[PDB]
DNA sequence: ACAGGATGTATATATCTGACACGTGCCTGGAGACTAGGGAGTAATCCCCTTGGCGGTTAAAACGCGGGGGACAGCGCGTACGTGCGTTTAAGCGGTGCTAGAGCTGTCTACGACCAATTGAGGAATTCCCTGGAGACTAGGGAGTAATCCCCTTGGCGGTTAAAACGCGGGGGACAGCGCGTACGTGCGTTTAAGCGGTGCTAGAGCTGTCTACGACCAATTGAGCGGCCTCGGCACCGGGATTCTCCAG
DNA sequence: CTGGAGAATCCCGGTGCCGAGGCCGCTCAATTGGTCGTAGACAGCTCTAGCACCGCTTAAACGCACGTACGCGCTGTCCCCCGCGTTTTAACCGCCAAGGGGATTACTCCCTAGTCTCCAGGGAATTCCTCAATTGGTCGTAGACAGCTCTAGCACCGCTTAAACGCACGTACGCGCTGTCCCCCGCGTTTTAACCGCCAAGGGGATTACTCCCTAGTCTCCAGGCACGTGTCAGATATATACATCCTGT
């Protein structure tokens, strides 16, 4: 059968709120941060704990942003998040 | 250089049966380092603003009353006052 | 006998005196300064460890872990005001979804 | 390294991020927006970390360099 | 932009919670007034953005408290 | 009592300076609330600076030290 | 008889200074107090020089004042340095000094 | 003639154990003669500006205030006046 | 073994700023003085102390000049002194 | 002649002056500056010697020439 | 219409080098002179020609120092004068 | 106080007569410090002559004697 | 009769002799000293007034002005060598701009 | 009281008979003449004293002029001085 | 890269005002003459220093080479400086008014110069003794320069399993349109309190002086905390079964 | 709305592995004790500034009425998001090798310190001689002290006018980074001249003595220079027109 759309979303929310693991794959993020850093210093090196700290800070930041954008979406009386919600949250946060 | 032995000695009296993971112990080290350095920062700023060369309990007490929220402040300055008056009476 | 046991503290007054000396916070540090500061640090440590140990016991665990520290800090509104700009490694999120999303 | 490893921050992973963020449904334009805001978040922290590494005249970005970069950015990370 | 005396009285009435027979420099009250007006203008700007985002021109208290929440007040 | 000394036209001016086109009648009370806590969060710190000086007069320096602290926490 | 130096309390020769003020044709007349004042000033300046030069000698662990020690004295006391700004001490050297830009050392903190 | 015995007597006052080289002593002679020429030539110039015929102690006092740096001047004038008031005692 | 460029130059600077002896050879300078004098008046004699007074004044002048040209080199953000540094120093002195 | 003022001597003078590094064109420039200085001093020392109706140049004529040039030498009377 | 940066500078360089006016306002300078003299003697009077003589010597001194500063700026390959150029020029001038 | 009456424009005029094309904004205070040091060195000498004259009025001749003593002679004031 | 006319001078030999004797320059003054000095003063005066009159004519002025005295002294390198440490009240500067500053 | 103005004016009307001179320029010329006088007389004084002789003669003035003036300005100054002394004494 | 337009400077003319030039009168300075003294000049002699040569040895200079580091050029980016415009401020000019200090004159006394005599100090010479510095040798320490070693992370490779990637259908959500009622704005009149000015008083702020206690610095000794190693328990994972929640059909 | 079915989750039990906790030894930091100097506390004084009160004016706020605009609710339609299945790709883990860096170590050179010896030279003492310094008296002038008059300096006010200040905007210059090539530094080897040292000779400077000429001082007289007044001329200022240079648009 089909679960009604949105119920499996609520189930997914519940499981990812009750669990503390890292949600981004580690190696793609390590490649991303090495790509970003290689623009600033050609032969730079990282501690693995530095990549881990960057991942923890990035995921915490994105999660709290998605919280503020869900607040913006709910305020406009709709449930779908849209880019104008990220843009409003960030503009009110002043973090442009 | 770690506070871990002191975090254990506080833990074994606030919860005598409970243990703590080293990944949580390094968080506690981070917390006490952050609170130490921000209290010392505001005490330094207060001393400089008052043109005082010396940091004393009178500076740290007001740094605590600035940094900590009202009831955490009210308890913190009570424990600090009691510890200082014990140290001076001993 | 160490100044900590003279003051009645577990936290190290002598180490806090060194760290005040070596931080150049001011050119002079009064004798009561590290006793007051060590007593405040011991207080805040006992308070957070009380809350985290309760959260651990409510999870039916014998051992405190970062999750329980996050739960303690976010469930206490006052530590939450103290630690509002703080991220705790693998602390996760405080479970919450609003009734506008629920059916 | 490859030119576009930002595409390594995959749509399912952004969806999981939005789930922990408490979001029930997300429009398909959110993924590129999120990769944008992620890139601009990361690169300024990487810059400050490199600044600390160069101030210490060292070959490596350490975890303490990241922690100081975040602290001066106004976000404090405990546990490193 | 706020009247001077009503704001001064409000500053007295707030301060007398924390200390008694406290006195104010004439310019300390003015510094408080101008910081308060600047804070309120910036808040009304964030409110008007939240209102416009709801397809709405009239600002409403849900807009102020959204702006405050998103700012982390 | 005295927070009503921050009058409806004064808030209306502050909002129109913020570019607001129309203001619902509930906003004035809400504005009075947010102003009242802002002053409390600043004046209280200013009074801890004066008490640390053992002074009885709040100076403009104490106000701006309070404001720069609140702005740093803000 | 008693010398005008000992009447004034000076070591420098007030009579010789008076003679030199007349012989040098500085003016038609030379009042009786001008030799005493000028001798006292010259004695004071000489004592200042020889105090600083003796300190420079002693710091070098030397028993004897030599032109090097006079150069170190004059060039280390900024008042003597700006009195003697257009002067060279024969067989004096220079103050040891190197611009920091020339040195290899770094902080690396 | 030279000042060498007077430079030596003031050396024995300031540093009784220390000696001085004959080449340092000739530098002290050059120094004393230079300072003399400076002071006396300024006292004469200043006397002429005021149409005076006489070099007095006042012209020497203002000559040393012109020529000596302010802190050396302040002590030199007090040594001068102390010597003159002793001499006229 | 080989010291790296500039190590010995700094040891030389410390050596020569410590000492006081004259650094030009005496006979070459005495011949230069005589050749320069021969254009103003032939068959002049010189006291040996006159040649020494000339040498002392000349070396004190050249040292005091090199300190200024070194300052001008440093101001141009380089450590090598160049003839244009001597020319600037002498122009600013008004020579 | 002026080639008697050798490159090593000018190096030593520059070391005494605190100069760390010396371009190879400095030596001719310094020989020119020295020759001009000596000419300017010796011309006055010889003028004082001529006026005295004398034909040995004394150290005192050098000291007087230097004093006139505005740079006073101590140690030769 | 706007003149390019430096076009009006060259024009007024040519203007102020062609003229011979005093360039500081006279009353401001006079009040400065009296303020400085007040530290040396109270109730002091000045002849107006003493103020004019001071202003002439002051402006001739400043113009000459600016010429030496410009030579210093040019030596470092700049065209803007900076405080380090005045400090160098006054160092080399021995003051 | 009155040193601020030596305005930025006047210093720019003086620098332009000196042939200066561009002037960094930090030069003005540097110039005022340099002028205040110069004036006080001359006036200290000028008032020394007035005190020697036992006059109360500084004359232009006292200024000229101070300047020439400072090593820089002014023609035009007697 | 007068000594200036005997020497052939415009400048006053008698006043130069007076100023030498009232000047404490030396206890005696020879009879040829004021003649020689007056003739040198006259030569240098004529040299400056000549260069100043050339500058005045080039500026189409009929009168010597301190500007012309400055142009005279500063364009002649030997007067400029003599008067290097001298300033002329209400004289200007020589027009000059560095080639690095010119476009 | 004491001024060279009429003699500077006589020289001007000799070398440029059509040109005039302003009183500011005349006072500059007067300051110039007094400065050069004081330079030469001071150097001749020092030079007479150096040779331990009581009198300033034309020879001290000549040598002082040779020291003070540069180059050909000195050569002409001494030629004019000696010509004037010769015309004086031969009279 | 080129052409045209706009802006700034230079040149010409006229008028007005201030400064320069000339003449006259009076007072002071220079010139002329004579006398006296010493300084300058000249001549002779003696002594010292400078100039020149010869010889040898040692140190410095010269000459050449290799490599490293600095100087010079090129490029890019960001902020500071320049140019334009408007408004405000102070300087400059003219006029008034008053007083202090500058400048001059006269008178009188003390100071300085000059002269003579006398005495002491300083300079010069000689001899002797002691000390300080210089030179050489020996040893140790510190700095400079290069290599070794050890450990950590990137790189590569293999394989398996989980995740994501892709396609499709349906259902829910988003957006738009329309209608109606309420609420916000606007207008006017009346009322009220803010703003301003003035007056009076006190208590807090600021500053200065003094003296004692507190904290820093130095040295020595002891205990605590850290580092390394070992053992046991707690938690996580896996497997199975039951229960709970959600969806569809009657 | 109710009941049943299917999917997902939770709970229980066993096993394994890694981390937590404890134990032991050593080293470094903490404590203890003494000394010293300065900061802070305490006291007193002064005076600004804050607080309180009163009156008046006018602008602002308040209250109510009116009317339309905007918010909200409802309805419809279309789009796009979700969920599921299948396929595809990369993450994750384990293993191995090499480079890169970081730290440590070694070696060599140079500087400094100590010791010993020798030289010189400096200092001290003594004696003798000469010149300058001191003392005392006399005489003349310079400076001080007082009186008087006039000018210039200082203060104030009123005004205009141009300069200065504030702000905006855009571009150019300054600063930093990178690369390459040349030139300078370090060093070894060879050559040359400098320096020590002595000897010789002549010239030049110094000293002494005598004589003559030059300058200073004094007195008298005449002319020149300075001061003041008047007239004339050149320069300055204002306005108009032309020419040159730079900026902007195609």
């Amino acid at each position: 059968h089909r679960y009604r759309p949105g119920t499996v979303a609520l189930r997914e929310i519940r499981r990812y709120q009750k669990s503390t693991e890292l949600l981004i794959r580690k190696l793609p993020f390590q490649r991303l941060v090495r790509e970003i850093a290689q623009d600033f210093k050609t032969d730079l090196r990282f501690q693995s704990s530095a990549v881990m700290a960057l991942q923890e800070a990035s995921e915490a930041y994105l999660v709290a942003l998605f919280e503020d954008t869900n607040l913006c979406a709910i305020h406009a009386k709709r449930v779908t998040i849209m880019p104008k919600d990220i843009q409003l949250a960030r503009r009110i946060r002043g973090e442009r | 250089e770690s506070y871990a032995i002191y975090v254990y000695k506080v833990l074994k009296q606030v919860h005598p049966d409970t243990g703590i993971s080293s990944k949580a112990m390094s968080i506690m080290n981070s917390f006490v380092n952050d609170v130490f350095e921000r209290i010392a920062g505001e005490a330094s700023r207060l001393a400089h603003y008052n043109k005082r060369s010396t940091i004393t309990s009178r500076e740290i007490q007001t740094a605590v009353r600035l940094l900590l929220p009202g009831e955490l402040a009210k308890h913190a300055v009570s424990e600090g006052t009691k510890a200082v008056t014990k140290y001076t009476s001993a | 006998k160490t100044r900590s046991s003279r003051a009645g503290l577990q936290f190290p007054v002598g180490r806090v005196h060194r760290l005040l000396r070596k931080g150049n916070y001011a050119e002079r540090v009064g004798a009561g300064a590290p006793v007051y500061l060590a007593a405040v640090l011991e207080y805040l440590t006992a308070e957070i460890l009380e809350l985290a140990g309760n959260a651990a016991r409510d999870n039916k665990k014998t051992r405190i872990i970062p999750r329980h520290l996050q739960l303690a800090v976010r469930n206490d509104e006052e530590l939450n005001k103290l630690l509002g700009r703080v991220t705790i490694a693998q602390g996760g999120v405080l479970p919450n979804i609003q009734s506008v999303l629920l059916p | 390294v490859l030119r576009d490893n930002i595409q390594g921050i995959t749509k399912p992973a952004i969806r999981r991020l939005a789930r922990r963020g408490g979001v029930k449904r997300i429009s398909g334009l959110i993924y590129e927006e999120t990769r944008g805001v992620l890139k601009v978040f990361l690169e300024n922290v990487i810059r400050d970390a490199v600044t600390y590494t160069e101030h210490a005249k060292r070959k490596t970005v350490t975890a303490m360099d990241v922690v100081y970069a975040l602290k001066r950015q106004g976000r404090t990370l405990y546990g490193f | 932009l706020i009247r001077k005396l009503p704001f001064q009285r409000l500053v007295r009435e707030i301060a007398q919670d924390f200390k008694t027979d406290l006195r104010f420099q004439s310019s300390a009250v003015m510094a408080l007034q101008e910081a308060s007006e600047a804070y309120l203008v910036a808040l009304f700007e964030d409110t008007n953005l939240c209102a416009i985002h709801a397809k709405r021109v009239t600002i409403m208290p849900k807009d102020i408290q959204l702006a405050r929440r998103i700012r982390g007040e």
